């Protein structure tokens, strides 16, 4: 369990709320041992010494006693609900935070490598970490810390009797989860494997429904998923096969606790040959002390998932970041002039104010250059300066301030339309907001709930062509003075690219724009043009350069 | 009843269980059995402690007593394991029959429906929601019939011996309904929909992460830690208020367990004494009959207070009913099986009279289409993304039900069965999904008893043998999980491969070649255009240049077939196709 070691550090931000949480289960445990003890000690005392002893009897010590472990349990368990829960959100959200913080500074290259269902097992690890406390935890040590305080407690009568009630719960507490555990390791193992493989034909058979029933395959391939239903149910039968095991034992290590009690106590108490009321006393505490075991068992086989949700966890935060920021002091420019070297070796040089468009087919070969550009992982070839210095000198508050990026997969936050837009601009007045929607031609999402639309999984999903103006939208917000076009006006049709590209050069006239395209609409207006296979410039120049050379983007003109 | 949400779901998984009504008998007859050994041990207890205590009798003397309490643990124990594997029955033939109905009804709907949300969605609903309703079942529900089983047969038990000690715990039975009655039940609707703010804030916490990226180049790393920080305690903080009410009914059980005992005590206590001298039926109070009250005072509670420990088992299976009632009752419009069938194998054709394609929520997809396509001649659809081009491939396909009048051979699509109509066609498709094992397998699709000659034959008609070698068992190499083993270019091949094994009436191509390679373009097109020469054929592309040999275009725009004509006119027209072809060959 040496995994858990990163993340029982984080309790130290609340330890006292944690720390309150698990004594107050404590307290009510101890409370419901006292009171039933304390019943049935009062029953047998009060029945030997009979109406003869009634004056002398004193009773009004008990009743306080009665008293206090009747509110001290009430109150305990009210508490003990209160305090866990709220210090089991308090988890969740420092989880949460640290995750998210560990998860970033890596955020590009780290989890690359199916990167959507990869986040799904994030999502679920941190809610299984959230488990460890009032799952396990608290369980756990609540059991420990009640048997002490009953082995303890209930020695200052009898040595031998408290040492054998609380060798029996001793040995239950640490022998038999982990008997368990071991036991089922077997089916536990079996249970994760026909869960997957049913997962991978259901979904494989709802992705390919059109090709199942076209094909005339959809019903025999229901079955063999229904098959796998089978053994999974029959895996799944055999977890409670166990688990019924477990609570038929912990029942009978219970009725050993109260045999043993009954018989040793018969015997004597201390040196008393005979033990009259002290006989209730120690079956009475045998009766009660077994309800703090009950969730023990249990709680030892979700430490199994919490452990290994947190190799997992730890597999990815604890990861090394492509790249390195320096904790310096920069002022952003104005004007920002970018030059390459040698980076399969290209060299460019773009001078600050001057468009560029760059002609790579796709496929043939991928514009990384953009992403290193952003400091996304370090260029290996060579160096990469920006304003006549190196990109690696700028810390990240100044470099994110100095280039503006419309990626190709536009990410749509489930959020209002405001806060998909105050991620550009952290603040920004709520007309000088809207301006900007009107000139990127977003004026219809202004129509209904302008602003405060819900946009992503509450509701509103957006169009492709709608979906890239709002990445130009947040361009335009996040003034900056080089702007990196990431295939604008791909997959859209000829009247929407057409009037983005017109929307680029006339909002984007003062800035360094390098774009990014394996198309050939509008590229009169750069200058400049790069066209490059495989990461090789073949030539460039302006688009008057190109036609008269008869280079490779003359023959793309005339559709060879 | 009620009209709360909580009490409309928790009234759905109820109908639910009849399924096993058998297993939840079963294990409802064996709380009554524990019931009674319950009592049976508490009897033999009290018996017990009365000679020792009172008798001075010593314990091997009592090894009569001892016996019969060993086997009332022992029955208890057997009577505990017999319950819990009754119990677990009762939920697995429940979830065994939701998830059939729900597979049943997602297989209905058909792929029209199946595409409308993420592959992951479905076996969420299908494996995660249908499992989380498991321990309502086979813990929530028996023991909620424990809860008053054993508390009623605990106090006709005590009864007899001592009425006093029988009313100080039937005193207390009807205040724990009179409290659920007055706040209880209010604040468990309001658990339920902070159990939807929880899974609210899940998705919240998912999207910062699907968006690092985003977040990444916009530098709102620190300002995102603060937004995750606020949305985590507006939850906790709302959530607290509602869990301050919710506690008390767990506080209440509590007091009023910790009352009975106090109370059974103090009355035994000085009935001893003599202070107290009601109660008995005049034949004396004995230690006997204080201890089984006192035994059997936490018994009483102890199947409330259990149900409390299964409250999330409960909680979790409403939310998942929360998505398994509305997914059953959601209105959907199956396109119309006949029970017509085609009479030759020859090629099909395709008239269609003001025809309109229909989604099953109801939208309509494709407008007033007429178009007709005599026996063998290949036809192309084109026009803008989104212009209702697959609704048409879909339609005839038998996927999407349509209003108007579509006619296969002079035979209306709606009154062909869908089983035999479906032998006759043959669609490679739009983002193509081998569905079987092994690469093998997915060829064979089209019919698995096939002769290993016309195996190879399409397979080298498909251009996929050229790349077997690649592989590294061949053709048995397994495709694994969305065939990341096959790249998307030669993934593309095995699926032609899939359609030209088998012959057909109609061929449908929809986007074939779109997003492959230079490469997997060129042997994907070279197999499609001499295999569209064999039948009926409706392809869909982008490939504006290449289709200057197919007998018809449709240029489809909003729905609707805007252009019609040969590519040798409509090139040069300088209409709607024109405007396309020119966009087209911008691309590089
Ligand atoms: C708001 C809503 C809610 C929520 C969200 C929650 C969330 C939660 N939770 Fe909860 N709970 C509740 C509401 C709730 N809850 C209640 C109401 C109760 C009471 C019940 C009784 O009576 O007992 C509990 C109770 C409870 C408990 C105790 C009992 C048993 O043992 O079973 C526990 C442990 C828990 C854990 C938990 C967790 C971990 C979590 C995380 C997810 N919890
Ligand atoms: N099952 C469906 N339910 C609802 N709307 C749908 C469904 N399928 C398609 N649509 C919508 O109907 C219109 C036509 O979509 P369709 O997929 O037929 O177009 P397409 O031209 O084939 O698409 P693409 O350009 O992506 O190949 C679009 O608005 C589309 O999103
Ligand atoms: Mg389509």
């Amino acid at each position: 369990m040496r995994a858990l070691l990163p993340y029982l550090a984080l309790y130290k931000r609340h330890k006292w709320m944690l720390s309150l949480g698990i004594v107050l289960a404590i307290v009510t445990l101890l409370a419901s041992i006292g009171l039933l003890t304390l019943s049935g000690w009062f029953l047998s005392a009060s029945a030997v010494a009979g109406v003869a002893g009634l004056y002398s009897f004193n009773y009004m010590l008990p009743a306080a006693g009665v008293r206090g472990a009747a509110i001290t349990r009430t109150a305990g368990r009210y508490f003990e609900r209160l305090v866990s829960h709220d210090a089991t959100f308090r988890v969740l959200q420092h989880l949460r935070i640290y995750t998210f913080s560990k998860l970033l500074p890596l955020s590009p290259a780290g989890l690359a490598r199916r990167q959507g269902e990869l986040l799904n097992r994030v999502v679920a690890d941190v809610d299984t970490l959230d488990h460890l406390y009032l799952r396990v935890i608290s369980p756990l040590v609540g059991a420990f810390v009640v048997i002490m305080v009953v082995t303890i407690g209930l020695s200052f009568l009898d040595f031998t009797l408290a040492f054998t009630l609380g060798g029996i719960m001793l040995l239950t507490l640490f022998l038999m989860p982990p008997l368990f555990y071991r036991a089922g390791k077997s089916t536990g193992q079996n249970l994760t494997h026909l869960r997957g493989q049913y997962r991978q034909q259901l979904t494989a058979w709802l992705q390919g429904q059109a090709e199942l029933t076209i094909f005339g395959a959809s019903d025999r391939y229901r079955t063999q998923l229904e098959n796998t239903e089978i053994q999974w149910l029959e895996a799944q039968r055999r977890q409670s096969e166990l688990t019924a095991l477990s609570q038929a034992i912990m029942l009978l290590i219970g009725a050993l606790a109260v045999i043993l009690m009954l018989w040793m106590a018969s015997g004597g108490v201390g040196g008393n040959a005979q033990p009259g009321a002290l006989i209730a006393l120690f079956v009475f505490c045998a009766l009660a002390a077994f309800e703090a075991l009950a969730p023990v068992t249990g709680a030892f086989q979700h430490l199994g998932q919490v452990i290994a949700s947190a190799v997992r966890i730890s597999d990815l935060t604890d990861q090394k970041p492509e790249v390195t920021f320096p904790d310096t002091q920069t002022r952003v420019a104005d004007r920002v002039s970018l030059t390459l070297r040698d980076v399969k070796g290209i060299s460019l040089q773009v001078n600050a104010g001057e468009h560029i468009a760059i002609l790579g087919r796709t496929g043939c070969g991928k514009s990384t250059l953009l992403q290193q550009l952003t400091r996304a992982w370090d260029p290996q070839q060579g160096e990469i300066l920006l304003n006549d210095s190196p990109i690696a000198s700028l810390n990240e508050a100044a470099l994110r301030q100095t280039i503006s990026v419309v990626p190709q997969r536009v990410h749509l936050f489930s959020a209002t339309l405001r806060d998909n837009l105050l991620l550009a601009s952290p603040g920004s007045s709520d007309e000088a907001l809207s301006e900007i929607l009107r000139r990127v031609g977003l004026e219809k999402l202004l129509e209904d709930a302008g602003l405060n639309s819900w946009l992503g999984e509450g509701g509103r999903q957006l169009s492709g062509g709608e979906l890239r103006r709002l990445a130009i939208a947040r361009a335009l917000l996040h003034d900056a003075p080089l702007v990196l076009l990431d295939e604008p006006t791909e997959g859209l049709d000829a009247t929407t690219e057409s009037q983005i590209l017109e929307l680029l050069a006339e909002m984007m006239r003062e800035k360094t724009v390098l774009m990014v395209t394996h198309r050939l609409r509008g590229l009169s207006r750069f200058q400049q043009i790069i066209v490059m296979d495989n990461g090789q410039i073949i030539e460039q120049g302006t688009h008057a350069e190109l036609l008269a050379r008869q280079g490779r983007y003359y023959q793309f003109k005339q559709g060879l | 009843m009620n009209k709360s949400r909580q009490k409309e779901l928790t009234r759905w998984l109820k109908q639910q269980s009849v399924i096993s009504q058998r297993w939840l008998n079963i294990s409802r007859l064996l709380g009554f059995v524990s019931g009674i050994l319950i009592i049976a041990q508490a009897w033999f207890m009290a018996r017990i402690l009365q000679h020792m205590i009172m008798e001075n009798i010593p314990r091997e003397a009592l090894l009569l007593p001892f016996t019969l309490l060993v086997l009332t643990f022992v029955l208890r124990a057997w009577v505990v394991w017999l319950r819990e594997r009754v119990g677990y029955h009762a939920g697995q033939h429940i979830r065994f029959a939701i998830r059939r109905q729900v597979l049943d009804r997602l297989q209905q709907a058909g792929p029209a429906w199946i595409q409308g949300k993420p592959a992951g969605s479905w076996a969420t609903l299908v494996l995660e929601q249908i499992d989380d309703m498991h321990d309502y079942y086979a813990r929530y529900l028996p023991q909620m019939a424990l809860a008053v089983s054993v508390p009623l047969l605990i106090v006709v038990a005590i009864f007899p011996s001592n009425w006093a000690a029988a009313l100080i715990l039937l005193g207390t039975a009807p205040l724990i309904p009179l409290f659920m009655a007055l706040v209880g039940m209010g604040a468990a609707d309001a658990n339920r929909r902070n159990f939807l703010a929880l899974a609210r804030l899940s998705g919240h916490f998912l999207d910062r992460l699907r968006g690092m990226e985003t977040l990444r180049i916009f530098g709102r790393g620190e300002a995102e830690i603060e937004s995750i920080r606020s949305a985590s305690e507006d939850f906790r903080q709302r959530t607290m208020e509602v869990l301050r009410l919710a506690f008390l009914s767990s506080g209440i059980l509590e007091f009023f367990t910790s009352l009975s005992i106090a109370l059974v005590a103090v009355y035994f206590g000085f009935s001893y004494l003599g202070e107290l001298d009601f109660g008995h039926y005049d034949t004396g109070v004995t230690l006997a009959a204080g201890f089984l009250a006192l035994i059997l005072a936490p018994e009483f509670f102890q199947p409330l207070r259990d149900l409390g420990t299964f409250y999330h088992a409960k909680a979790q299976a409403v939310g998942a009913a929360d998505s398994l009632k509305t997914f059953m009752e959601t209105p959907l419009a199956h396109p119309q099986r006949g029970e017509a069938e085609l009479a030759s194998t020859d090629p099909v054709t395709i008239e269609a009279e003001e025809l309109f394609i229909t989604s099953p929520e109801g939208k309509t997809l494709a407008g007033p289409l007429n178009f007709t396509l005599p026996a063998g001649q290949r036809a192309v659809l084109v026009g803008r993304s989104g212009s209702g081009k697959s609704s048409l491939l879909n339609a005839l396909s038998g996927f999407l039900s349509y209003q108007g009048s579509l006619r296969i051979n002079g035979i209306e699509l709606r009154d062909l069965s869908p089983e035999s109509w479906r032998k006759h066609l043959s669609w490679v498709g739009q983002n193509p999904q081998l569905p079987a094992a092994t690469l093998r397998d997915n060829v064979l699709l089209a019919r698995p008893d096939a002769s290993e000659q016309e195996l190879q034959a399409a397979l080298d008609n498909a251009w996929v043998s050229e790349f077997l070698p690649l592989l590294p068992q061949g053709v048995d190499t397994p495709v694994g999980d969305q065939a990341a083993r096959l790249s998307v270019g030669q993934a593309q091949r095995v699926a032609v491969a899939r359609a030209l094994l088998n012959p057909c009436s109609l061929l449908l191509l929809d986007e074939p070649a779109a997003s492959l390679d230079a490469h997997s373009e060129q042997r994907v097109m070279e197999a499609l255009n001499a295999a569209s020469l064999r039948q009926t054929t409706l392809m869909v592309t982008h490939q504006l240049e290449d289709l200057a040999d197919w007998d018809v275009i449709w240029v489809m725009q909003d729905g609707r077939i805007i252009e019609q004509g040969r590519y040798a006119e409509l090139s040069v027209a300088g209409g709607p196709f024109a405007t396309l072809l020119a966009h087209r060959q911008e691309e590089i």
